[PDB]
């Protein structure tokens, strides 16, 4: 009789950046 | 029972006396004995900003249980700490977690509310050992904390509870928030009073308390990072460990020893001697200097026995006030206090008179030592070589900078009120606007601070304001804003004061940027606080910020004799009222005026290039020497009003290093021969004689 | 509806404004700073916004809020 | 608080003053109060590489403490990359390397030995408070 | 520090650079240092084969290591 | 301290100036590709100033430099 575990599966968002772009 | 296996008894451990007295906070431990004694949600949460004793009050309020200092339903609780990490260790089967917990809380109510269970860092446990087939810790207990069948103490950080906690809302309002507030200086006092009969209990030495008041004053202003008292303790620790580690070997005697390890090579390579002789008595001294040293030792370790003989009197007397002992309080008492009170003053005022290379007190030199190592600003009190280094001041400012007496005698002043502590605390050493036609000092200063100060030229935060004509250009010196570009790596400027913050800032050419930069420096000057896009602040108020213009130039030309100083600072002051916004300079403790130079000064700038022009042909492997005519031509050479020192300089690097190296490049010059520069009949002719 | 009272303050500086405010805070709190001095030169420009309210979610701004 | 963290612009041999540290111990050369002391170097890798299982990341790294318990003030535990461990078990839902130690070195318990780049320093630490 | 890494815009064949230089340790046209080396290529990706568990890519690097 | 040469070249048009760098270029560097030409004449409102330093951080040429 074999039982069972539990994983991780891991990992990270993905990000962004903005820019501002200025005028004069 | 697996609340053995897998909790921590701090209530054991309190009786034991292995943690710490707490001091102050009746209002918050009683908040926190209020928001126990419930009837549904008996959960309060500490939202603590990081160390100001939070594991210490949920520790004072187990140590006022084992006191029985509460109120009557506190008095015979339990009080379990959770090792999260222990429910979670073993669970390499799936389900295993979850039966650990469902046992512990069902034994926590097998125990009907003797136990208080504790969790410290509660955002650990809001999704803590989870995965796909998991039941995720916080979804197990949270009808329990509804219901109050559990009694969790919790404790964590804000930034924490922010991120953490309330990214379920639910698994907040479940909780109760707890603040605890900042503590002020007295109450760091207060708590160093009785930590320092702690740290004295384990570092057998011995402090003074003007030292600990000290030490929380200068914790206070001078490290902008932690928050009290934890900064205080820290300064008290260290500067025990640095006593006991100057207790633990001498410097003379090491200095010593490797005398008399080298006169003993030295007699066993000779075998008149006089060394066997030397080598005797140097010996003897050493073995003086071991045979204090040990007597000394061991009048402390006397000392600190009959310390502790006294701290076991007072645990006596506290398991006699625990149980209830009558005529035992009143017997210990008067025994074993005033008599070892006594002579453990009387063994104090003999290492009083008898310490002599040989340190046993915790005094504000030592906190100012370790302050002073622990950051970098120099507040630790003077060696009389800093001081008359301090007071050569003005002469190797002289060994740099020729002339320019008026800023010579400001910045000497500037940094004479940086070590003699009459600055202030609340803006930076000194604000400096300085003055002149181009190239008469107005970089040459700075780095003379640097080299004299610091003792190095190019370690001076050089943040050159020649590109900031755009109002783009604060936010590279004040970082950027979150989600934009520049976040994760700050300003250039944040970092280079909050790594090393005693450091000299020039702002090099401050009126050729845009005209409003400077209201960042409105902050500066005013205040030394300036906070970053980041959140973080920085303080301003340990470094010295110099500001260069060239605004009175024309004026400077014009009006250089024919004037007192008091209205030459008084026109060029109407000139930067021009120039400047008047809430600007206001902020500016002194605006110099350098003065254009005279011929005398040329001819020792001269020299001084020529130094380092001996300097840069001696690796190369050459010395030359000069005629002193040929210095008066270039003395004829490099004049001029217009422009002072430069046409010197470029003048000099034409007419000498041209024929020079083009000698060197002819393939001619051996070395050895110290070159005449003497005259050709307008050039200078380099020989070799 | 109302925070308790708002001011703007005038005249020429170094007379006294900030430091009535901080005065203001040694009295109520007992600290200087333990008030809320932003000045306001971090602010010249349309973006820094988000240096007081912050980032809109979904980026590298969220977990520090405001 | 019985922790070191070496900053400094990365190069400078952080690593190099934490082993002549270790030779200055075994020449005899420290003062007294750590000499016969331990000096080991913790990887974060040797810790993380089997625990593809719940939780046996977190159980490798009590049974490391217990054994720093069992050996009773006479190991010098170093670790290189300090901001390494901030985020080494720092796994979905679950325990870090972090917010296990956190208990277990503000209680004098353990004398870790840090040695971390101040960029990275910024980039992962003072971001974390706690542990700073 | 053994490890000196390769630098420039693409297109010119770093990759046969390192080619040239395992043909010329075929040949032996190398200092007495490396004759009889192994030089043997891997990718990072050639790792990311099973990139959810923990450690596992980690386990992977230091058995290589090993 | 200084760089090493600074000049401020004067003369009338087509003398060779522009010719006179490249062929210390073509000495030095075997080539006229090995130098910074930076064409000035772009620049005649300010503001493109940020074409050779960078783009301050929180605008658009922050990864990028000048
Ligand atoms: N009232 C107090 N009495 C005694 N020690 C105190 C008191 N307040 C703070 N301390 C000390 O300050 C430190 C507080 O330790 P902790 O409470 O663990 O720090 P913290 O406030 O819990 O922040 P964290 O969660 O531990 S990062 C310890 O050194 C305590 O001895
Ligand atoms: N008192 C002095 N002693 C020695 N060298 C000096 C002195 N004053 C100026 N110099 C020379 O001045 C040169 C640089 O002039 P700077 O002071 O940099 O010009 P400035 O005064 O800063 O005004 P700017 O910044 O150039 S517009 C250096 O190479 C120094 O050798
Ligand atoms: N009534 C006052 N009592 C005490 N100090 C004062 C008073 N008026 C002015 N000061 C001083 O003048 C300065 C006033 O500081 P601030 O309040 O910052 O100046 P301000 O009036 O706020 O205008 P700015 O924006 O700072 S120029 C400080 O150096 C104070 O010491
Ligand atoms: N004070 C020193 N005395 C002798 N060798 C040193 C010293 N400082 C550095 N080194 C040597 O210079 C190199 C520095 O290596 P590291 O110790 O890795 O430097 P590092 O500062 O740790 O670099 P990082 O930050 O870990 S990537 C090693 O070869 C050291 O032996
Ligand atoms: N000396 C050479 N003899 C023969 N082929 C060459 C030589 N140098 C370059 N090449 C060829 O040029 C091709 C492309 O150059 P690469 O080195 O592959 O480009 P790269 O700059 O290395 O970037 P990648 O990732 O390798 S495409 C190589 O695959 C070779 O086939
Ligand atoms: N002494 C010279 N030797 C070689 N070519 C020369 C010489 N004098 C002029 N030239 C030529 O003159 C031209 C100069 O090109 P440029 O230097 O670009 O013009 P320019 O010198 O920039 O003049 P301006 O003032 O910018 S229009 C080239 O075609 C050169 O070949």
């Amino acid at each position: 009789a074999a039982a069972a575990a539990a994983a991780a599966a891991a990992a990270a968002a993905a990000a962004a950046a903005a820019a501002a772009a200025a005028a004069a | 029972q697996a609340l053995k296996k897998y909790t921590i008894d701090l209530t054991e451990r309190a009786e034991q006396g292995k943690l710490d007295p707490v001091i102050g906070r009746d209002e918050e431990i009683r908040r926190t004995i209020q928001v126990l004694q419930r009837r549904t949600k008996n959960n309060p949460v500490l939202i603590g900003e990081p160390g100001v004793g939070k594991t210490a009050i949920v520790e004072g309020l187990a140590q006022r249980i084992i006191n029985g200092e509460v109120p009557e339903g506190l008095k015979g609780r339990r009080v379990l700490a959770l090792d999260m990490g222990a429910l979670v260790a073993g669970a390499k089967y799936r389900g295993e977690f979850e039966e650990r917990l469902k046992g512990v809380l069902n034994d926590l109510a097998k125990q009907e509310g003797n136990v208080i269970l504790f969790i410290d860092a509660l955002h650990t446990m809001v999704g803590a050992g989870k995965a796909d087939g998991a039941m995720d810790a916080g979804n197990m207990l949270k009808p329990a904390l509804a219901r109050g069948e559990l009694h969790c103490v919790g404790a964590t950080t804000l930034d924490e509870y922010r991120q953490y906690i309330e990214k379920d809302a639910a698994l907040e309002r479940r909780f109760q928030k707890v603040f605890v507030a900042e503590p002020s200086v007295e109450d760091t006092i207060a708590i160093l009073r009785g930590l320092k009969e702690r740290y004295e209990l384990h570092h057998h030495v011995q402090i003074t308390d003007p030292a600990i008041v000290a030490a929380a004053t200068l914790s206070h202003r001078y490290i902008a990072d932690r928050q009290l008292p934890d900064k205080a303790i820290d300064l008290i620790d260290e500067a025990a460990s640095s006593i006991r580690m100057q207790i633990d070997s001498p410097e003379e005697l090491d200095r010593l020893d490797r005398r008399i390890i080298q006169l003993k090579l030295e007699q066993q390579a000779l075998m008149l001697d006089m060394l066997n002789e030397e080598l005797s008595d140097k010996e003897r001294q050493y073995s003086e200097l071991e045979e204090e040293w040990k007597a000394e030792k061991a009048s402390l370790s006397g000392t600190q026995t009959i310390k502790a003989e006294l701290e076991q009197a007072k645990i006596a007397i506290e398991q006699a006030r625990r149980v209830g002992d009558l005529a035992r309080m009143s017997e210990l008492q008067y025994g074993k206090i005033p008599e070892l009170e006594k002579q453990l003053e009387a063994a104090t005022q003999l290492e009083g008179k008898t310490m002599r290379l040989l340190r046993n007190k915790v005094t504000d030199a030592e906190i100012a030592e370790v302050l002073a190592r622990w950051t970098g600003i120099p507040v630790s009190r003077m060696m009389e070589s800093e001081r008359e280094k301090l007071l050569r001041m003005e002469q190797e400012l002289h060994h740099r900078v020729i002339g320019q007496n008026e800023a010579v005698d400001a910045v000497s002043n500037a940094i004479r009120r940086s070590r003699a502590g009459l600055a202030d605390p609340n803006r930076p050493i000194g604000s400096f606007l300085f003055l002149g036609p181009t190239g008469v000092g107005k970089t040459e200063l700075c780095k003379a601070l640097a080299n004299f100060m610091f003792d190095s030229d190019e370690a001076m935060v050089r943040i050159d304001m020649s590109e900031f004509m755009e109002k783009h250009s604060v936010s590279r010196l004040v970082g950027a804003p979150p989600g934009y570009v520049g976040y994760e790596e700050g300003g250039y400027l944040t970092e280079a004061v909050r790594r090393r913050p005693y450091s000299v800032i020039l702002l090099d050419a401050v009126e050729k940027a845009h005209p409003d930069v400077f209201n960042i420096l409105l902050q500066v000057l005013d205040d030394g606080r300036l906070t970053d896009g980041q959140g973080r602040t920085v303080d301003f108020r340990n470094t010295v910020v110099i500001m260069t213009s060239n605004l009175g130039s024309d004026l400077i030309q014009e009006r250089f004799g024919e004037l007192d100083y008091a209205h030459m600072k008084e026109l060029v002051l109407g000139v930067v009222s021009h120039n400047f916004r008047p809430e600007f300079i206001n902020r500016i403790d002194e605006v110099v005026v350098f003065h254009p130079l005279g011929e005398q000064h040329i001819a020792s700038i001269a020299q001084i290039q020529l130094k380092r022009l001996y300097k840069r042909l001696e690796e190369r492997g050459y010395e030359i020497h000069i005629s002193d005519e040929a210095l008066k031509l270039l003395s004829e050479n490099g004049y001029d009003p217009v422009y002072g020192a430069r046409p010197l300089k470029r003048a000099i690097q034409q007419q000498i290093e041209n024929p020079l190296a083009q000698q060197i490049l002819s393939g001619e010059l051996v070395p050895g021969k110290v070159i005449r520069l003497e005259v050709n009949e307008d050039r200078i002719v380099a020989v070799q004689h």
